[PDB]
């Protein structure tokens, strides 16, 4: 005769991937903006 | 994060169209030498005929 409650925590999980989901999207991107550039000056 | 991706896609939609846009300005070109070449072997051929 009584009751529970929960909790969260959010686990390394997080702690990597979605800190992740911004530098390695934003870095390929600058990968893929120096191709953009390259294409750029071959059609020129 | 989701931004960065957009803005990717983007990116490589454009790397895309310009680059299509370089192979139709080649091929034109390839087409357009070899319509010189064989205007230049007309030329050739006149400059052998004079020689003789």
């Amino acid at each position: 005769g009584q009751q529970i409650f929960s909790q969260a925590l959010l686990n390394a999980n997080r702690r990597g991937e979605a800190k992740t989901a911004l530098a390695e999207v934003q870095a390929r991107h600058q990968e893929l903006l120096k191709l953009e550039k390259s294409m750029a000056e071959l059609t020129q | 994060i989701k931004f960065t991706k957009q803005s990717s896609v983007a990116s490589t939609r454009n790397t895309l169209k310009m680059a299509q846009d370089a192979e139709r300005a080649g091929m034109n070109t390839l087409g357009m030498l070899g319509h010189q070449s064989e205007q230049l072997n007309n030329v050739e051929g006149n400059l052998d005929l004079m020689k003789v």
